[PDB]
């Protein structure tokens, strides 16, 4: 691909959520979705394969049907309404039409079979991009109609994707399908509090994209996809493999860390609401993402590896290529708890 | 909710105007030129009331006047105007200019005749005043009292006491 | 009630639709929805709309040669599949119709909710306004106002085209 | 409803002639006369083999341009607006766009079929 | 002054076509921002009567307001006619 | 509601459902898609004309545009997955598993 | 879900009402503006020891810029939370005092006057 | 989530097609233009929360408007019992009603 | 003078319509003749089927497709 030509996708890319993100008319919402969806399928192929290809075909039939059902939906209500403005949806059918048309575009369970697939058959570049920016413009319509939302319907799909996340990602040894379970079952997180208190669910999109950023930021420096390869690292870059563990600590959930945060302010915020049984289930299933988490910083830094003969070579080479804001995301991943009342301004 | 009330049938009677869309084609801008105050008033009171059961006695002050313009147009000179309205008439999209000798005898006629002046062009479409002794309507919407909104954000701004209170934090 | 000339085209809307939806051979797939969208324009011209009903048929007969050539290039088998030659193909095409005719049998012999909501039919003539005044096609003006009103409607257009051209161009390059 | 009748009545006239071509004549059908042609022989292979598309991506640049004129007929009706510096502004853009394109495609050897 | 010209006749040599169209668009592009008609146009398009002009209730306090189509008062069109 | 409501609501449906039901060929589901979308336009043209909205009068065209992108970003995905394999079949597209 | 976004008289995007400037600034030694700029300087650090170099003393000009842009950023984060905090505590005074049958003085008795139930520990 | 953009600038990039009741080419209006007109000035201001009850009224004459559900509940009740009516024939239809009507323009 | 001729042919229909309501509705128990289905008191623009319920099929024809069907 020609730079220019990059740039001018990502560009669209960028300029097609925006505009999801500042219409106030359902058909502009609808032209940003499909403007995304147009530029983001050459992205998935920049480095041309097969596996490529077939992860664009998938990528592109599943948010093809969500932009139909989305379409339908939106036309039910104008049926039901002579509205066009996204306030609050007035036929409860077309409300469900749009909630289904948004999990399937975000990738909540039972819709989730089509991100490890199309995470593992694309490039890391183009996996960060997938579990980072494709979910701001769905989270956005969401946040915006979260009044409208059935909480049954909501809260059962929130349940199942924690649960599917954690249980995909117990039997995972390419870490690009380790990051797509865990981007569905933090998705389930986020979509659990969302009809409470939108705020939280901000919260909880602006830490994970952090850490996700971050683990990204540094599964490209140490040149990996597999668990055994990211087991060489520590033969050649051990700061890497220490990062590594504190930030799948931090994705983990565990206190003093960052990712602890959004689950404490969702638990207390949904206890507010007289909601217990439901965030005791949540974190007694995430302690399934943190036993992984768990299992692959074992095999990166805390225990070593054996390791080849022709790192030797490795060794007398730095990186050429340097990633500017990986410091910035690592200490923000992890380093950022004591902040916590700086949420207010999110509201 | 409530029965809607309808006028009679006998209220609903005038002496109706009988001749085709030709012969209104042919006579309108002398028509719209002579008979301007009545069809204006009952515009006026039509866009005004929003309700065609309010505007009635308009309508029939409208029909008298066509009824009488077009008693003056038979009483002077109906054979002109009988020649005009039947070449109008012959066309399928009953154009104008393709009947001028006929219009000009109608409209020397009428000149000579009652002295009417056919308006020019870019005359009948003005937008006109008028004068009308009908009351303003209040409201044509028939509209409910609107509810009354939230009280108002007013007050000098103060810190919040003890800081933010989120769990142990003191600030 | 009068003919009911817009239930019968909206019916063989449906059956084009059973037709494609089946899922026989493309060939037969596009003739299906070649017809659908003729009796969609029919439907869309008996409510006034002639611009778009003749619009969407005039683009859907273009989408649909060229998914003729595709069809002939890159979907072939040795023996093509019509809606009898397969169990599974005509199962689906009795299915639907079947499933269309008990729809249409419970919506106008009695009043039922069957997803959404209910209705008694009454043909579409009911639902009509009777206005009465113009020297123009409001179709027309609201399709014209595009460009007086839909600035922001036209650059987002004009701007996803040319990225699709751009798109289909970085797809189909190999390598 | 005179369109119905129209169309119709010449659908009618078609199949009539249809009709009438294959029931008056003498038909004399056996499996030589029936056969596949291809001037002398049997064909090795199907005419259902796949067969291939040089000018695909041609093809594929006629589906976005066909587009373009749904979005520029209503022009004619547009020339009647108030303001005629925005509709004739954006008109324009309209067809800059389609020309740039056009002028992508050719500049990156997309008009040439595949070889 | 050269470069440019040895192009220009080097495309008028090999694609007159495309030397055409680019001549034949830009003029359309540029002419009519310098164009006196244009207004009257805009003038025209506004000139055109397509609903009925609602009258207004006269209050006393509008001297450039006709009672009748055949005042004084009002926009003209005798620009129309010698047009 | 008119009948003929209904009967593009179920058009829209049984298009939904062939889309979602697949048999051998990737061509098949994205007629499904288009007709899906023909649903769509018929719907809301009718909606819109019904009520007399003026200004969506342009609405559907773009939702036919967008259609038109859709068809022509399947078609390229289709091209090269057949480049892949020779055959526009879905089973071949299973390298890649949850 | 959505609290405070609706709010009567909020101007999209401005990040700081002018109401805010009633409210006291925070200092510039707030222990939150110190943990801003140890998190800069823990940036710098980590920058430092990724690129293979002095983690202490390689760049000092970049630990510098890293301190100074957290301590900028942190300052009118702080001035948006504790505005916030504000707002939300004007909003709360107002509605209980516009709501009194909501929030009633009930007269509260002294507990040798209150019954408890005694729960004896054996 | 909604960042808004053209509130902060005033540019009405598409407030211009939300609504029916708003500045539609050559004043030609919606069909329930003033059923939407009466429920927005109603609901204007007062948020969504009472917007839904102290405004029910605007809104169901508006859905009224769109749909037409229960006029034609009265019509079909009506013309079941004229067709009840008929086949007893205890009522006859009059000639205005059966094709030999006096027109008037 | 179309606008006044519109307005009494509008009103003369539906108070052809009103007194054959009368009529037929005369033996249902709870029926109020012409009670309007809005809670506005304001004139509503009658819908073609309150206009053309208990008429001919070709006057209905004449009506709703007389226009679209003119060629
Ligand atoms: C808030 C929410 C929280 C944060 C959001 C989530 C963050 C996720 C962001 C992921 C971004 C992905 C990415 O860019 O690369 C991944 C990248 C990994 O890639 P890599 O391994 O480093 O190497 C990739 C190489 O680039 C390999 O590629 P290359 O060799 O081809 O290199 C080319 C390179 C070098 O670039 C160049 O060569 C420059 C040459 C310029 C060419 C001129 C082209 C201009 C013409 C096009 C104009 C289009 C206009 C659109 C019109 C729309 C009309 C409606 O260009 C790029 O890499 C991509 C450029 C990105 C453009 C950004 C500009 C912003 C666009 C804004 C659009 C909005 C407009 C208004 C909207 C209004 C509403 C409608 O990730 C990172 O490097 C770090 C992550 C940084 C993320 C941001 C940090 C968080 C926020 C602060
Ligand atoms: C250069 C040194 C300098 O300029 O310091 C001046 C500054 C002047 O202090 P000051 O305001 O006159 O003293 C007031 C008292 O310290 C009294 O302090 P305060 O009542 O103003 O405390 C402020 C407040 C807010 O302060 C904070 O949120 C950040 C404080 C650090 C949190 C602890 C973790 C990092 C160590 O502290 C807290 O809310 C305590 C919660 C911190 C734990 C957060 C949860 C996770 C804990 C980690 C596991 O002193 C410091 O900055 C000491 C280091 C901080
Ligand atoms: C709560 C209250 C406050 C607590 C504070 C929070 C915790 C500490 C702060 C965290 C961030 C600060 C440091 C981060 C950047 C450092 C990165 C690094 O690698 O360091 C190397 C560097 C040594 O390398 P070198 O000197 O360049 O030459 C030796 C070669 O490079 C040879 O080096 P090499 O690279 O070849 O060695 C290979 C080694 C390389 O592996 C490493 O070096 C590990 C680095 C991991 C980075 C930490 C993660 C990011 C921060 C998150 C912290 C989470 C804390 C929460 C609790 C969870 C605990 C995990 O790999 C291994 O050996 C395998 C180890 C795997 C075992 C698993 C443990 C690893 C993770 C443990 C992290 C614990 C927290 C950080 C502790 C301090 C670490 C320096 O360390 C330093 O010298 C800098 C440390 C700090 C010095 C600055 C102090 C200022 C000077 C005094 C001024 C006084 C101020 C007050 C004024 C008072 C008035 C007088
Ligand atoms: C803040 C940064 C700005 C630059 C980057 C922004 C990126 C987005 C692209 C452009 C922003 C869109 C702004 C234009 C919105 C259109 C509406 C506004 O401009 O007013 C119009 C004024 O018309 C202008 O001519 C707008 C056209 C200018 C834009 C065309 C070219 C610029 C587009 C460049 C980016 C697009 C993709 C790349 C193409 C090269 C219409 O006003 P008017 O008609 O009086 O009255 C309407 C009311 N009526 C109907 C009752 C009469
Ligand atoms: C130009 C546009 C206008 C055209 C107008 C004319 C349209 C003509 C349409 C085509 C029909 C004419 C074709 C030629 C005459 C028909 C002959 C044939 O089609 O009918 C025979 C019908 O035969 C039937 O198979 C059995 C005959 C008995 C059928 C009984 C039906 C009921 C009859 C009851 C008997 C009592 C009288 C009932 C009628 C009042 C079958 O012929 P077959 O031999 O295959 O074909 C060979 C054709 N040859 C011989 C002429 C070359
Ligand atoms: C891991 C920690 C999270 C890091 C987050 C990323 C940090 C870098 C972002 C760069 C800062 C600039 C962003 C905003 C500056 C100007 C834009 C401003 O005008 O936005 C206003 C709003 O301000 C921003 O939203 C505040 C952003 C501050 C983010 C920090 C909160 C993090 C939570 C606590 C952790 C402490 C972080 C420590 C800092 C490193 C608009 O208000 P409004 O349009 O009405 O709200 C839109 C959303 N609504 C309508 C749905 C309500
Ligand atoms: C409803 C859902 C609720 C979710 C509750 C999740 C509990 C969190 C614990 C997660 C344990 C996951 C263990 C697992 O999946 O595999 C067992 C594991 C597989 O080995 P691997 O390392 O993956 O592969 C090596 C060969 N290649 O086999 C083992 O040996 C496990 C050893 C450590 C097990 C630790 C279990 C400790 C549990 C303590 C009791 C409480 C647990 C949580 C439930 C409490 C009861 C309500
Ligand atoms: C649109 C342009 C043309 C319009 C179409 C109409 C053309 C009208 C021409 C009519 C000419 C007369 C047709 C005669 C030829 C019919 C076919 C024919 O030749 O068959 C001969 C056949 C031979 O049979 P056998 O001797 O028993 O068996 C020998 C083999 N074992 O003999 C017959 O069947 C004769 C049957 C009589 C033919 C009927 C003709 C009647 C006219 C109908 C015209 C239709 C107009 C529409
Ligand atoms: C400002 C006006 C813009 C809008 C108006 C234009 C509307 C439509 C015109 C644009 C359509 C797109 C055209 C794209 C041009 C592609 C150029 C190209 O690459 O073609 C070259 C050939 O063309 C070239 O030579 C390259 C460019 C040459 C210059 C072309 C015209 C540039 C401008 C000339 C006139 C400038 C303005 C007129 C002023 C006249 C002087 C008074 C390759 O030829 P092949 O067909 O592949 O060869 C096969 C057999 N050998």
């Amino acid at each position: 691909m020609n730079p220019i030509i990059y740039t001018t996708l990502i560009m669209t890319v960028m300029s097609g959520t925006m505009l999801v993100m500042i219409s106030s008319h359902w058909l502009l919402i609808w032209i940003g979705f499909e403007m995304n969806l147009l530029a983001m399928i050459p992205v998935l192929m920049k480095n041309f394969n097969p596996r490529a290809t077939e992860a664009a075909t998938k990528y592109f039939l599943t948010q093809a049907t969500a932009s139909m059902m989305l379409m339908m939906a939106i036309i039910i209500n104008l049926l039901y309404s002579g509205q066009w403005t996204i306030t609050k949806m007035f036929n409860p059918v077309a409300m469900t039409m749009m909630t289904m048309a948004l999990a399937m575009k975000l990738g909540l369970s039972p819709f989730h079979f089509w991100v490890p697939e199309v995470t593992q058959g694309i490039s890391l570049q183009a996996g960060l991009l997938l579990l980072t920016w494709q979910k701001l413009a769905p989270l956005s319509v969401l946040c915006q109609i979260s009044q409208s939302i059935n909480p049954n319907l909501m809260l059962t799909m929130a349940m199942l994707s924690i649960l599917i996340g954690g249980w995909g990602g117990l039997n995972q040894t390419q870490l690009r399908k380790i990051m797509a379970y865990s981007s569905i079952a933090h998705m389930g997180w986020m979509t659990a509090v969302l009809p409470y208190n939108t705020t939280m669910t901000i919260l909880n999109l602006l830490i994970y994209i952090t850490m996700t950023l971050a683990m990204f930021m540094l599964l490209i420096h140490s040149s990996a996809t597999t668990t055994l390869s990211l087991s060489h690292t520590w033969n050649k870059m051990p700061v890497i493999t220490s990062l590594m563990m504190v930030t799948l600590l931090s994705m983990g959930g565990l206190p003093p860390l960052s990712g602890f945060m959004p689950k404490w302010m969702i638990i207390q915020e949904m206890t507010k609401n007289e909601s217990i049984i439901m965030p005791t289930l949540m974190a007694m299933t995430a302690l399934l993402n943190l036993y992984f988490y768990m299992r692959l910083a074992y095999s990166s830094s805390l225990t070593m590896f054996p390791s080849t003969n022709n790192m030797k070579m490795k060794w007398q080479f730095e990186h050429t290529k340097q990633m500017k804001l990986l410091p910035t995301m690592i200490v923000l991943s992890t380093l950022v708890l004591p902040m916590t009342p700086a949420l207010s301004s999110l509201n | 909710p409530g029965i809607v009330e309808l006028p009679t049938l006998e209220d609903l009677k005038v002496q109706e105007v009988k001749v085709s869309s030709s012969v209104l084609k042919a006579a309108a801008h002398h028509y719209g030129a002579q008979c301007d105050k009545p069809n204006k008033e009952f515009m006026l009171c039509r866009w005004e009331e929003k309700d065609p059961r309010r505007c009635l006695e308009e309508g029939k002050l409208v029909n008298q006047c066509a009824l009488d313009f077009f008693r003056q147009i038979k009483r002077h000179c109906a054979e002109p105007f009988t020649e005009y309205w039947t070449c109008i008439d012959y066309s399928g999209l009953q154009l104008f200019r393709h009947c001028r000798k006929q219009q000009a005898k109608f409209d020397e006629c009428v000149l000579d005749k009652l002295g009417w002046v056919r308006p020019d062009l870019g005359e009948l479409s003005k937008v006109t005043k008028v004068k009308t002794d009908r009351p303003l309507p209040e409201n044509p919407y028939h509209s409910r009292a609107r509810p009354e909104p939230n009280p108002e954000a007013e007050g000098d701004l103060k810190p919040a006491k003890h800081g933010s209170r989120l769990f142990f934090w003191t600030m | 009630m009068t003919m009911y000339i817009a239930f019968i085209l909206s019916t063989i809307f449906v059956i084009g639709f059973v037709g494609f939806s089946s899922k026989p051979s493309p060939i037969y797939g596009g003739l299906g929805l070649i017809v659908s969208g003729g009796v969609g324009c029919g439907i869309v011209l008996n409510f006034g709309g002639s611009f778009l009903g003749l619009m969407v048929f005039l683009i859907y007969l273009g989408g649909m040669l060229v998914v003729f050539g595709y069809t002939t290039a890159m979907a072939t088998e040795m023996y093509p599949e019509v809606w009898v030659s397969n169990k599974t193909v005509f199962g689906a095409f009795v299915s639907g119709l079947m499933m269309e005719f008990c729809m249409v049998y419970y919506a106008l012999k009695e009043e039922e909710v069957e997803i959404i909501f209910k209705f008694n039919g009454l043909g579409d003539w009911v639902i009509y306004d009777t206005g009465d005044s113009g020297f123009f096609s409001e179709e027309a003006m609201g399709i014209a106002a595009l460009y007086s009103y839909g600035t922001w409607l036209v650059i987002v257009t004009g701007w996803s085209l040319l990225i699709g051209v751009v798109v289909i161009m970085e797809i189909t390059r190999g390598n | 409803m005179n369109i119905m009748l129209t169309l119709l009545t010449n659908v009618t006239l078609a199949s009539l002639l249809v009709l009438i071509a294959f029931w008056l004549p003498q038909l004399n059908a056996y499996s030589e006369k029936t056969s596949p042609y291809e001037c002398g022989f049997d064909p090795m292979g199907s005419a259902r083999l796949p067969f291939s598309m040089k000018f695909f991506l041609v093809a594929i640049t006629f589906l976005l341009f066909d587009l373009e004129i749904a979005l520029l007929l209503p022009l004619p009706w547009a020339s009647q607006t108030n303001n005629l510096k925005t509709m004739l502004t954006m008109a324009l853009f309209l067809l800059i766009l389609l020309a740039a394109s056009l002028a992508y495609e050719w500049t990156q050897k997309g008009l040439e079929w595949a070889e | 002054a050269g470069r440019i010209a040895s192009f220009l006749k080097n495309a008028w040599a090999k694609e007159p076509v495309l030397v055409a169209s680019f001549a034949i668009g830009g003029l359309a592009i540029i002419l009519p921002s310098l164009s006196p008609y244009t207004n009257y146009a805009i003038r025209i398009n506004r000139a055109t009567p397509y609903n009925y002009p609602v009258p207004l209730r006269d209050d006393g306090n509008m001297p450039d307001v006709p009672s009748h189509p055949q005042d004084p008062q009002g926009p003209s069109l005798e620009w129309l006619k010698n047009l | 509601m008119p009948l003929v409501y209904m009967n593009i609501i179920m058009a829209f449906a049984i298009a939904l459902a062939g889309l979602l039901m697949y048999r051998s060929h990737l061509m098949s589901s994205l007629l499904c898609l288009e007709g899906m979308m023909l649903s769509l336009f018929i719907m809301s043209t009718l909606i819109i004309l019904n009520t007399h909205f003026t200004l969506a009068n342009m609405m559907p065209i773009i939702l036919l545009v967008f259609a038109a992108c859709e068809a022509a970003l399947g078609l390229s995905l289709l091209v090269m997955v057949s480049n892949t394999y020779g055959t526009d079949y879905v089973q071949n597209l299973n390298l890649l598993q949850c | 879900m959505t609290m405070m976004s609706g709010r009567p008289g909020r101007v999209p995007l401005q990040f700081l009402p002018n109401e805010a400037r009633s409210l006291p600034p925070p200092k510039l030694t707030d222990p939150r503006l110190v943990y801003m700029g140890f998190l800069g300087y823990c940036s710098g650090l980590i920058d430092n020891a990724i690129r293979r170099r002095p983690v202490v003393s390689a760049g000092l000009h970049r630990q510098l810029l890293y301190v100074t842009s957290f301590v900028f950023f942190g300052y009118y984060l702080l001035k948006r939370q504790d505005y916030m905090y504000a707002l939300r505590d004007h909003d709360m005074f107002a509605y209980v005092k516009s709501h009194p049958e909501d929030f009633p003085e009930k007269d509260k008795k002294t507990y040798g006057e209150i019954l408890e139930e005694f729960h004896p520990v054996r | 989530p909604f960042f808004d953009v053209q509130k902060r600038l005033g540019l009405d990039l598409d407030r211009w097609m939300t609504i029916q009741s708003a500045e539609q080419p050559h004043k030609i209006p919606g069909r329930c233009h003033a059923f939407e007109k009466e429920w927005i000035e109603c609901a204007h201001g007062i948020g969504g929360i009472r917007a839904e009850k102290e405004c029910k009224i605007e809104f169901d004459d508006f859905v009224e408007c769109l749909l037409r559900q229960k006029t034609m509940k009265r019509l079909s009740a009506i013309k079941r019992q004229r067709d009840k009516l008929i086949k007893e024939g205890k009522y006859t239809p009059p000639p205005h009603h059966l094709g030999k009507e006096d027109p008037r323009p | 003078l179309f606008q006044a001729e519109k307005d009494r042919r509008v009103l003369q229909m539906l108070r052809e319509n009103l007194e054959e309501e009368a009529i037929i509705m005369k033996d249902v128990p709870d029926w109020k003749v012409g009670e309007s289905v809005f809670h506005t008191t304001r004139w509503v623009t009658p819908m073609m089927g309150e206009l053309y319920g208990l008429r001919t099929n070709e006057e209905i024809l004449s009506a709703t497709y007389g226009f679209i069907w003119y060629t």
